[PDB]
DNA sequence: GCATCCGTGACAAACCTTCCAGCAAGGGGAAGGTCAAGAAATTAAT
DNA sequence: ATTAATTTCTTGACCTTCCCCTTGCTGGAAGGTTTATAATGGGAGCTGTCACGGATGC
């Protein structure tokens, strides 16, 4: 019921969940009156939910906003749906700017395979 | 000051001496060369490592002279505080001072009329003693075994009070008497008429009248708190080979504080009597091996299979602090050189190499170069010395005349084995000694390594010229 | 680190028994599954420091402690120049017959306890920092010329 | 190896052989000392040895 | 082999010995008794206090000789207080008058 | 302090510690060990003013 | 920081560094005098707190003593003479400068040329024994001597 | 030439170029006797090249290699070509990861709209 | 009141907690360092 | 005994590092806790060290 054996079962590391415990990401478990910490099965479910959220490519702020509305009987799934829609809109804006860099750059670097001549038309055009 | 006063160390005196207490056996850190909090070399207890430079690097460069950094307790001052800061190891149990226990004479039995066999029986945790009893059978200073302690427990109960070890003899020395026992021994010395008793009772009553007259107490004879040696005096310094240069007394102090921490861990964990009596016995043996390693038992070894130096081996014979570092000491301006023959000189005149007088008279060379205007600063004159300018030989000939120097054979045979000489400047790398005084040296020319000592001030210069020159005797 | 260096000593003994030659840090690093700089770092801190009473000579007359260099060194440089440069500044800056010497002696800490910046010396005299900076630059232009501060120029060594 | 390297180089019998002359080498190899373990010491000896 | 203010120690603040270590010859105790048999007090007060012992004394002596003042300025020796703190740590009270 | 330099420094140092032997430094080696001027030779005239002004 | 072996040393003249290379080591055959630097081995020192007079001196002139410290082991004074060999050793994983590379190349050239001359004179003696056997058995002054030894 | 108008030319501040100086990808500039950084025309070309990639065309790990090969000064127009082919391979793996994430979000994130029916188990279905 | 026994001189191996530095890729606050404007202090007409 | 063109002083107005910090891990270092067959009197000089007193036992 400790944290590192549960991390090894779920496939996580102890440093990640300890960094989640350092900030306001995972709910703080009760102290087991020793140098260890016990876990509720709901805490393990929240841990593997946050691991599934971080492994697919969500930022940790929005996954923290997902796990704040986890393990509670309210569970509103409309405003957090709009927040995840804005998150993937920002992700698609990042995709758009990186593909803009991709089709901006890739038509200038054909020749000059590594000769000792000090003449290149890429850097003088870019700068 | 004009007098040296010695006494016995009170625990309140050590508490005033301390200015910081040590509780952990750490000396320094092993990666960084910085001692951490509350250690054997720590900055809060003893002081910082460099001149005006704190531990973490927050307060330095003369900005904070008397404030204390709240992060680690370091007082930002010079390195000179590292040679005067004391100890105060918080001992959980009182222990036996082996200098006042296993000496010849022991000075703790002659204060009590107890033989040294019984002292070994009580200080080693084997036999009990009773301080006072309700009946005359359990009188003062009675030596009881553990079966006799059990018999007195089932016979008396709460009437008697018999502990074991250093605490029992500590309470016995503390609560015996102060002057009534001295008056009773003074009247019973001349009350009885004998000779074998009047050769030890007079020494006992002289010891007791010294205790009452000097203001000392027998509680201060036993050791209840141990102060450590200053850590600059036992320096854990990194040598230039990769490893470290430590002292074995650091290892003994680490073992003493380790046994003290084990005792402190044994008091709160409700230890049985065997382990805590063996812990106090081992603390007694550890402080015995720290004070005088060759008295209580086998000399404690180290990693190189050698008897480690105790506090008594630091002052003992020619290898002690007295005859190697205090009485007979190495000195600056002392040039080891062989003896040669100068026959073209006067009786008060000796030879001197220009290289040895160049390196030996360096403050005189720098002062004469600055006072003549031939050199601007000190390091410019040093570069003139290191490059061997023509004018520095002339200024060395100017400063070497009317300036006596002390020639000295090692080891000297008598008083005329060392006397002063007015040197001249020649070539070579040896001292041309006048041949008439070699019989006063009893130093034939066998390559004898003569030390040449320079008197610095005009008091010592005129003392060399007018009193211990060879023209004076 | 005691456990890792004990495992390293056991692996070094095993490679001694398997090879015969002295164990290089490369085989111990690849068998320890650790980088080599950490292996040499834990190898550096190998054992207890040589005590002070080991007979490094031929007899029992000179033990250790008579060979240690001083960490708090007092060279002819560090003893002579640390006072002669102070006397030279006390002689030269006394010729500065205005408040530039009085604001420069506390600019660096000469004949003062606490080193002050331009703000702390400003509140005493000249609260605008750039006035003290300009008088410091004027004193620098007076002192950098090799005409009278040549005795201060010779102290660069 | 600790024993055969403590005896070779750090014992009282092992010392620096003066290789200045061949005579010094062959009189240091044919040198019968009595120091170290088992033998006497220079300070604890009499006129008999 | 001579020595003039270079590479001191750390234990008792002492000059070293040997040419490879750059330390002067030992002024032993028999030389102390012979120098005291002469009655030389100022040379012995230099040879054990201000030439080798006191770290704040030998620097003041060097600064005095460099500036030309050859005046004997003694002080507290930095290895007598070594013995003082050694016997104070030993468990024996001692102080000055 | 001169007796604690010859031999058995442990024994005579314990005898000095338990008796409170306050040294006046009258002897000649007693000022060698403390590091002051000796009361012998040229230092005798200094000790003539030292012991009178005390 | 680890102790580098370089040539740019402060608080010293160019004539003292005249007999050194870019690595600071003397060339083979350098007639050094007592007091000069044989190997320029400076250490990176910590930022020790300076006296305010030296701080004023650093503020006035361009004397900027950085972390490099003049701790190179010089020649002991009074000992003259030349150099006969400069043995360089290094730890694994550490790169080599040009002086250690040229000393390793000199040692490789020595162990190549001396062993090659040893093998050449050994081959000459073995072929002299072969020629002695050939003239002991028969005699051919043209087929054996005029034909090359390989 | 103190870098303030140079910082307005290159489009950055003193902190970012100071962090570039503290890293092992920028040549050490000149200090004009006061601790201020001086940048020449070749240094201005290097600064505009690194700012024309980090804010515009690349990240730090590739613009550092570009400004390292720019001070050779023998430039190569095909080493940068295989470098940007590896870079577009890395970012096409990145965008296929993000499009798989978007497809998984649209597959297992559809729920009921805003009404009086709370407690949706879609977060529990995303937990697994 | 006498013979006889010790100091002391001797040129393993995993298991879990807190605490702190690095590389992203840098912005900002605190604290200390240099440039163009108007004000003190000098001189050439009476 | 006067003041008008230079030459300094002073004041905003700008210019750098130092250090803490930004989300998100990632690694390293210091300290404490179990592990569950059977494990029960351990270990090491070195004397080839000789001649004194000071305390112990007849
Ligand atoms: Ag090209
Ligand atoms: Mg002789
Ligand atoms: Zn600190």
């Amino acid at each position: 019921m400790n944290i590192s054996d549960v991390a090894k079962i779920t496939g996580l590391t102890s440093k990640a969940i300890r960094f989640y415990e350092e900030k306001g990401l995972v709910t703080p478990p009760m102290r087991s009156e020793n140098g260890y910490r016990t876990y509720t099965q709901q805490h393990l479910n929240e841990l593997t939910l946050l691991r599934q959220a971080r492994q697919v490519g969500f930022n940790l702020e929005e996954s923290g906003e997902l796990v704040n509305l986890f393990n509670d009987p309210q569970r509103h799934s409309a405003d957090v749906k709009r927040r995840t829609l804005e998150k993937v809109a920002e992700i698609e804006r990042h995709i758009e700017e990186l593909q803009s860099m991709r089709d901006q750059l890739l038509a200038l670097a054909n020749a000059c395979p590594g000769d000792d001549s000090a003449d290149c038309p890429i850097i003088e055009n870019l700068s | 000051f004009d007098a040296i006063k010695i006494a016995l160390a009170s625990p309140d005196m050590i508490r005033s001496w301390s200015f910081g207490e040590v509780k952990k056996p750490e000396t320094i850190n092993y990666r960084t060369f910085k001692p951490e909090r509350d250690g054997l070399f720590c900055a809060r207890i003893f002081g910082p490592v460099k001149d005006y430079e704190c531990l973490c690097g927050k307060y330095k460069r003369l900005k904070h002279r008397g404030v204390i950094c709240e992060k680690c307790g370091v007082e930002v001052t010079q390195t000179k505080v590292r040679r005067e800061r004391m100890g105060h190891i918080e001992l959980a149990s009182p222990t036996a001072h082996i200098w006042f226990l296993k000496s010849l004479p022991s000075r703790i039995g002659l204060l009590l009329d107890m033989p040294l066999r019984d002292i070994e029986r009580v200080l080693y945790f084997e036999s009990y003693v009773v301080i006072e009893g309700g009946m005359t059978n359990l009188e003062r200073q009675q030596i009881l075994t553990e079966e006799q302690y059990l018999d007195a427990l089932e016979e008396f109960g709460d009437e008697f009070d018999a502990k074991m070890g250093a605490e029992a003899i500590q309470a016995l020395l503390k609560s015996m008497d102060l002057e009534q026992e001295c008056e009773q021994l003074r009247e019973e010395l001349n009350e009885t008429n004998s000779e074998t008793k009047r050769k030890k009772l007079t020494k006992r009553i002289k010891l007791l009248e010294a205790f009452v007259q000097s203001g000392n107490k027998p509680e201060w004879m036993i050791l209840t708190v141990l102060p450590v040696l200053p850590p600059d005096l036992r320096p854990l310094v990194p040598l230039d080979g990769g490893r470290f240069a430590t002292s074995d007394l650091n290892d003994l102090y680490r073992r003493v504080i380790n046994r003290n921490n084990r005792l402190k861990r044994l008091l709160d964990l409700a230890a049985p009597d065997i382990i805590v009596r063996n812990e106090k016995r081992m603390l007694q043996e550890a402080v015995d091996a720290l004070l005088d390693n060759g008295r209580r038992g086998r000399a404690i070894t180290g990693s190189n299979k050698r008897p480690l130096k105790s506090l008594a081996d630091m002052i003992k014979g020619k290898q002690g602090r007295f005859r190697q570092n205090l009485l007979g000491k190495r000195v600056d301006y002392s040039g080891r050189s062989v003896i040669t023959v100068g026959p073209y000189l006067r009786l008060h005149q000796c030879g001197l190499p220009k290289k040895m007088a160049l390196e030996l008279f360096k403050p005189f060379i720098y002062g004469k170069l600055e006072l003549r205007g031939l050199a601007t600063t000190i390091k410019a004159a040093k570069k003139m010395v290191e490059r061997e300018e023509a004018v520095v030989w002339d200024i060395l000939d100017e400063v070497i005349r009317e300036h006596p120097v002390l020639l000295n054979r090692a080891p000297t045979l008598h008083r005329l084995g060392i006397q002063a000489f007015e040197p001249v400047l020649i070539e070579g790398k040896a001292i041309q000694l006048h041949p008439l005084v070699c019989a006063a040296y009893n130093a034939d020319f066998d390559g004898d390594q003569m030390a040449v000592h320079v008197p610095l001030t005009l008091e010592a210069q005129l003392e060399a010229r007018a009193l211990m020159m060879s023209t004076n005797n | 680190m005691i456990e890792t260096i004990n495992k390293l000593n056991r692996i070094s003994r095993q490679m001694l028994q398997e090879m015969g030659r002295e164990p290089t840090p490369e085989e111990l690093a690849e068998r320890m599954l650790m980088p080599e700089d950490k292996i040499r770092k834990v190898l550096k801190i190998a054992k207890e420091p040589i005590s002070m009473e080991t007979p490094i000579g031929d007899d029992e007359d000179s033990h250790l402690g008579d060979f240690i260099e001083d960490t708090t060194l007092e060279l002819p440089l560090d003893s002579a120049t640390t006072e002669s440069l102070r006397a030279a500044t006390h002689d030269v800056l006394a010729g500065l017959t205005a408040r530039e010497a009085k604001v420069l002696r506390m600019r660096f800490g000469i004949d003062m306890n606490t080193d002050y910046t331009l703000e702390e010396v400003g509140k005493q005299f000249d609260v605008t920092r750039e006035r003290i900076r300009q008088i410091e630059a004027k004193a620098l232009r007076k002192l950098r010329h090799p005409s009278r501060s040549e005795v201060l120029r010779s102290f660069l060594d | 190896s600790a024993a055969v390297k403590e005896f070779f180089g750090s014992s009282q019998l092992s010392q620096f052989m003066d290789q200045n002359n061949p005579l010094s080498e062959i009189t240091h190899k044919r040198r019968i000392s009595a120091l170290g373990p088992g033998g006497l010491t220079r300070e604890r000896a009499g006129f008999e040895v | 082999h001579a020595r003039s203010t270079g590479s001191y120690s750390l234990v008792t603040q002492q000059p070293l010995g040997g040419k490879a270590q750059f330390g002067g010859q030992r002024f032993g105790e028999m030389e102390v008794w012979a120098l005291e048999a002469y009655g030389a007090a100022y040379t012995l007060q230099e040879m054990l206090t201000v030439k080798s012992d006191d770290v704040n004394g030998r620097t003041k002596m060097y600064k005095n000789i460099v500036d030309g003042n050859h005046q004997m300025e003694p002080g507290m020796p930095e290895s007598f207080n070594v013995l003082l703190k050694e016997i104070r740590s030993l468990g024996i009270n001692i102080e000055l008058e | 302090i001169s007796a604690a330099s010859f031999q058995e420094t442990t024994r005579v140092l314990t005898e000095a510690a338990v008796a409170g032997k306050r040294d006046e430094l009258r002897g000649l080696k007693e000022n060698v060990i403390v590091g002051r001027l000796i009361p012998a030779g040229t230092g005798y005239a200094y000790h003539q003013d030292r012991m009178r002004r005390r | 920081g680890p102790e580098e072996i370089t040539a740019d040393i402060p608080n010293v003249g160019e004539a003292a560094l005249s007999k050194l290379d870019e690595s600071g080591i003397v060339y083979i055959g350098a007639e050094v005098t007592g007091g000069d630097i044989l190997v320029g081995k400076v250490t990176p020192k910590g930022e020790t707190q300076l006296t305010p007079e030296e701080k004023l001196l650093r503020a006035i002139f361009g004397e900027k003593a950085s972390d490099v410290k003049d701790s190179s082991l010089r020649v002991p004074n009074g000992v003259s003479g030349t150099v006969i060999d400069v043995q360089v050793f290094t730890r694994d994983g550490v790169e080599k400068d040009k002086r250690a590379l040229e000393i390793e190349e000199m040692q490789l050239k020595q162990a190549k040329k001396d062993l090659s001359e040893e093998l050449q004179i050994l081959e000459a003696g073995l072929f002299s024994r072969i020629r002695a056997v050939l003239v002991a058995g028969g005699v051919e002054a043209e087929k054996l001597d005029k034909l090359p030894r390989d």
